[PDB]
């Protein structure tokens, strides 16, 4: 891999990029892009019975949350909280947007 | 005409390369946000 083991992370797709991938509808599909709209930041697109939604990443500190009170350390354990509980996301992750 | 008793909110995101005219209420309204159960 680019740096261990995170596909999920593209950090480079477009809207046009991403809606065809989330094409599907299956919930547990979600997929991380650099925020073109916002430039620093990244962005959670999951499907949700058809439904893309996108969850910004604000990146402050060394430190990623989406919720403004949990920050994390990086992009790897703030993935791991969502996939074991909503956390405010329509629903828990369950498989990785491979790329 | 119909009754209208379906519940689905689709959601068409775009980036600024192809809508460099979005703020971010545009921006952000094509996002959902943390929303817990409750």
């Amino acid at each position: 891999g680019p740096l261990g083991s995170m596909p999920w992370f593209h950090g480079k797709i477009t809207r046009e990029q991403a809606e065809r991938l989330l094409y599907p509808p299956e919930t547990g599909l979600f997929l991380v892009r650099e925020s073109t709209n916002y430039p620093g930041d990244y962005t959670l697109c999951v499907s949700c019975e058809g439904k893309v939604e996108h969850y910004r990443i604000m990146y402050h500190a060394s430190k990623l949350s989406i919720d403004e009170e949990v920050y994390f350390e990086n992009l790897m354990q703030l993935v791991e909280h969502y996939t074991t509980d909503a956390d405010g996301l329509c629903t828990r992750l369950i498989k990785p947007k491979v790329m | 005409g119909p009754l209208g008793s379906k519940r689905f909110s689709s959601l068409s995101y775009k980036s600024r390369e192809e809508d460099p005219t979005l703020t971010e209420e545009e921006i952000s309204a094509m996002y959902s946000s943390v929303n817990k159960p409750g």
